[PDB]
């Protein structure tokens, strides 16, 4: 019995408007929306019994639940505010006391729009000393100037997504640690054999998705508008 | 709170074995749920107890429920770095979807993985599209190795992180260092830490 | 010779939040306790309401009912909210919950559940159900009451095993009461009838225990087949009131007797001349 | 939706002059919500117990209200009746005879 959210990842204003979408088809009547903050467990906001109901939990203030189909239960803040940050959890269930939970949407409320900014990306080849040394070689990423710190970083090889021999910073570091809106850095390896990255078939690219404005969002900076996006960088192996 | 688990967090070393504790106050206690969180991910549920004196075991897991005491252990035994995580207590006051939970706070694990053969090393990489570019790596560092934040602001280093390649059996540990100032190469990048004696700079 | 045991509760919910729950408790026309929404404990109304239960056994069966009378409340809540807007506010719940017992070890138990004053539900075997005539807006809060397994098999221990074990217990710790023999008195009295010309004469009875009781107007020896007996009335005292009408022609009073059978007369019947 | 019966009577034999108890059992009524007083000469009688409410084997529920009285040549005694089921209380007199 599976359950998706979207978005999944989501940076809105003080003031906006954002909904909190949640499918699930198990034709489970009954559908829950808790958030997850640190130092509490998750936390009930509203629920549903089916179509057409909504029901307040135990701290529904601030959100509008809806359920206009037995598939879709939707999270609506009206007037966005900076407590509503948080990690949002969905689950739905039918009679039986399980709950089946979604993966997760981590929002983030700024005050104001106008530090955002994407990420460039830098990808760094082996050193020719740790190849000599170890028979292995390391590829760094580097994503650097961006705000706020909503990024996902990811390894993919010939177009397909690795995970095994990388590492990626549990969180950025600030650029300025002693400014207000500091920009970001993060920094991600991929370890593979020597032989791996010395093959010139295999394509190696470090891409950040980046969570920034939408198109509806207005902007008035001369600057280009730092819109939700993909940035990467590549290189191929070689002996 | 109703649910509430000990301790907050810990550390321990590949290998060892770990308790952890869930004592609540709710009532009804119709189910106990054991959840894993991996850092930024979501629940993965580990265990269900159900009855008044309870066990069950999943792989590594086991866990016990005493619904007299009100109180719960999910054992680990012979922790993995994988392990590293929240745990979360979950507590159902019904056996219907006319229950609610009541979910405890977490506890966080951190497991320290064992380096088999440490070399370490500080390496230069340089940028793929400006050769001019570059970043140091501090790499295969036993997990007694300390990386300290650098001296120079216009320095940027990261915190120490460790990677699995799977189909070697290997691990390793590494940091990053960078920066635009005229005085920066990698044989003084991580001089703000203590480093291993044996440390290989090559030329 | 056999006696049921009935646990009466009557729950009303005004709205989303008011609410009250109270019951008492029968064995046969006796009442061996009441339970008050305004009391966390289940109060005895017989010094023999324990049983032949143990302080302990009955200090964990008051606690299951503590417990229940909660989970209860919040779960018609829930269901109401689950049925929306099929079912609304005001709701009125009542169970009538026992066993009646026979000769030997023989026994049968009920659960039986109504809503807005009809019984819908009942309780049989190892699941709820719902009983013809029930609407069919039901099969989703039994659904949901069936999912509950462990409710199930608490309350097929209560039906199968608490309940006729306990009320064993209550006969015998009880005798002496169940057994009492409470006398009849008996006065005269007269109305005029619906018709003019008419007299409706009232032979009054009261303060009798047990139930079984004989009354006939007579004449002499004749019984007056006109002898209407009314309902069966409680009095304060755990004692019972009857009265027995005739409808007779003014003047024709002279010559008429009430006569009262009770098993507490031993024999000696009341006989009251006009 | 069900009308309450009301029926009143003494437990003994009634003598002016003489302390009795006068019994007012209401039966037949749903819902439950019910209030009950005891008059004399239409004020109500402070000092009235009621029986705790139980129901029947039909559902309807029932209660009895019960007080002490003297009765004499001039008093009378009622019992007094407001349920949702009735647009105005219902009143009856109890009638010794
Ligand atoms: C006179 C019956 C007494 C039997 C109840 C004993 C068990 C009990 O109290 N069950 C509770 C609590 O159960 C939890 O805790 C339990 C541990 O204590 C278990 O771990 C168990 O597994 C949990 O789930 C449970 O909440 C019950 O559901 C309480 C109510 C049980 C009686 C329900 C009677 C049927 C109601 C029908 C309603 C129909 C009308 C209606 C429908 C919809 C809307 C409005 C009205
Ligand atoms: C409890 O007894 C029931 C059968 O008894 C009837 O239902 C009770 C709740 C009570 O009202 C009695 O007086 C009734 O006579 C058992 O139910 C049977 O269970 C078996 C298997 O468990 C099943 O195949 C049958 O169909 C059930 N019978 C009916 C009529 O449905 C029940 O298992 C007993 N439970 C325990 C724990 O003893
Ligand atoms: C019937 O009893 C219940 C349970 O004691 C009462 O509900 C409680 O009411 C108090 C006072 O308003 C609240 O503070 C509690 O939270 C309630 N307890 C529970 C367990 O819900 C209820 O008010 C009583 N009903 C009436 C009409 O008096
Ligand atoms: C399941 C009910 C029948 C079996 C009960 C056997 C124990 C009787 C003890 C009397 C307690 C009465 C409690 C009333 C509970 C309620 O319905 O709210
Ligand atoms: C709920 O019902 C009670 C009792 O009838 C009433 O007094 C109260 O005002 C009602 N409450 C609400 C919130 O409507």
């Amino acid at each position: 019995a599976a359950v998706t959210q979207s978005p999944r990842n989501k940076v809105a204003v003080t003031g906006g408007k954002v909904t909190l979408s949640c499918n699930q088809t198990n034709n489970h009547n009954n559908m829950y929306w808790y958030r997850q903050d640190t130092g509490h467990g998750l936390r009930l906001i509203h629920y549903s019994y089916g179509a057409g109901s909504t029901e307040k939990g135990d701290i529904p203030d601030g959100y509008k639940a809806s359920r206009p189909s037995q598939e879709n239960f939707s999270l609506i803040l009206e007037l966005a505010t900076p407590s509503q940050t948080s990690v949002y959890f969905c689950a739905s269930g039918d009679e039986g006391y399980t709950q089946y939970f979604g993966p997760g949407t981590r929002l983030l409320v700024l005050e104001d729009l106008r530090n955002v900014t994407p990420p460039k990306v830098s990808l760094f080849e082996p050193s020719k000393a740790e190849i000599s040394h170890t028979q292995k070689a390391t590829l760094v990423c580097l994503a650097t100037g961006f705000y706020p710190d909503h990024v996902e970083l990811s390894w993919w090889v010939n177009g397909k997504e690795v995970h095994s021999g990388v590492c990626t910073d549990p969180q950025p570091l600030k650029e300025q640690p002693a400014l207000n809106d500091s920009r970001y850095s993060l920094s991600s390896r991929l370890r593979v054999s020597a032989t791996f990255w010395q093959n010139p078939r295999n394509h190696f690219r470090c891409q950040v998705q980046f969570y920034g404005l939408s198109e509806n969002d207005e902007w008035t900076q001369d600057r280009a508008k730092p819109v939700t996006q993909i940035v990467s960088a590549e290189a191929w192996g070689r002996a | 709170t109703q649910v509430e688990q000990s301790p907050q967090s810990l550390v321990v070393r590949q290998g060892e074995n770990c308790v952890l504790q869930c004592n609540y106050s709710v009532t009804p206690d119709n189910h106990l749920r054991w959840f894993k969180q991996d850092t930024g991910k979501g629940l993965v549920s580990l265990t269900v107890l159900v009855d008044q004196k309870d066990k069950t075991s999943n792989g590594r897991y086991s866990a016990t429920l005493d619904k007299d005491a009100k109180h719960s252990t999910l054992h680990i035994t012979a922790t993995l770095l994988d392990d590293t995580a929240t745990y979360i207590c979950v507590v159902g006051d019904r056996g219907s979807a006319l229950g609610r939970l009541h979910f405890g706070a977490g506890t966080q694990l951190i497991v320290i993985p064992d380096i088999q053969n440490p070399d370490p090393a500080v390496y230069q990489l340089r940028d793929s599209k400006s050769s001019d570019k570059s970043v140091c790596l501090f790499t295969d560092f036993d997990s007694q190795t300390n990386v300290s934040q650098s001296k120079d602001s216009d320095v940027y280093i990261t915190d120490k992180c460790v990677l699995d390649m799977r189909s070697m059996d290997f691990k390793s540990n590494s940091a990053v260092a960078w920066s635009n100032k005229s005085d920066f190469a990698c044989a003084n990048a991580f001089n703000n830490s203590i480093i291993p004696e044996d440390t290989f700079f090559p030329s | 010779k056999n006696y049921t045991f009935r646990c009466l509760q009557m729950s009303s919910f005004a709205n989303r939040s008011w609410s009250r729950t109270d019951s008492v408790v029968w064995l046969g026309d006796l009442q061996t306790h009441r339970w008050s929404n305004d009391s966390a404990t289940i109060s005895f109304t017989k010094p023999w309401s324990q049983g032949k239960l143990s302080n302990q056994q009955w200090e964990k069966l008051q606690h299951m009912f503590q417990v229940y009378r909660v989970s209860f409340t919040r779960d018609i809540q829930e269901l109401v909210k689950m049925m929306s807007p099929k079912e609304d506010y005001p709701i009125e719940i009542q169970l009538s919950a026992g066993c009646e017992m026979y000769p030997g070890n023989a026994s049968e138990s009920f659960l039986h559940v109504a809503f807005q004053g009809k019984y819908v539900v009942r309780f049989w075997g190892t699941s709820w159900q719902t009983v013809p005539g029930a609407p069919s807006w039901l099969d989703l809060p039994i659904k949901v009451l069936n999912a509950d397994q462990g409710t199930s098999a608490t309350v097929q221990m209560l039906l199968n095993d608490t309940c006729p074990l306990f009320v064993r217990g209550l006969l015998e710790a009880g005798k002496s009461d169940l057994e009492k023999q409470e006398k009849p008195v008996a006065w005269l009295s007269s109305v005029p009838s619906s018709a003019h010309g008419h007299r409706q004469l009232v032979c009054h009875v009261s303060g009798f225990y047990p139930k079984p009781v004989w009354v006939m107007w007579m004449r002499g020896d004749q019984e007056q087949q006109g002898t209407h007996r009314g309902d069966f009335l409680p009095n304060a005292d755990e004692t019972w009131y009857l009265q027995a009408t005739l409808d007779v022609e003014a003047g024709e009073e002279a010559g008429l007797a009430c006569r009262v059978k009770h098993s507490s007369l031993g024999g000696q019947d009341i006989i009251l001349y006009w | 939706q069900k009308t309450p019966q009301i029926q009143v009577y003494s437990r003994h034999p009634p003598e002016n002059g003489k302390p009795n108890i006068l019994n007012c059992y209401v039966t037949q009524f749903h819902p439950p919500h019910i209030e009950i007083q005891m008059l004399k000469n239409g004020k109500k009688i402070p000092k009235v117990e009621m029986s705790d409410m139980s129901f029947s084997k039909d559902w309807s529920f029932y209660i009895l209200a019960h007080t002490e009285f003297t009765p004499t040549e001039t008093d009378t005694y009622a019992c007094r009746v407001k349920h949702a089921s009735m647009a105005e209380p219902k009143t009856v007199y109890w009638d010794r005879d």
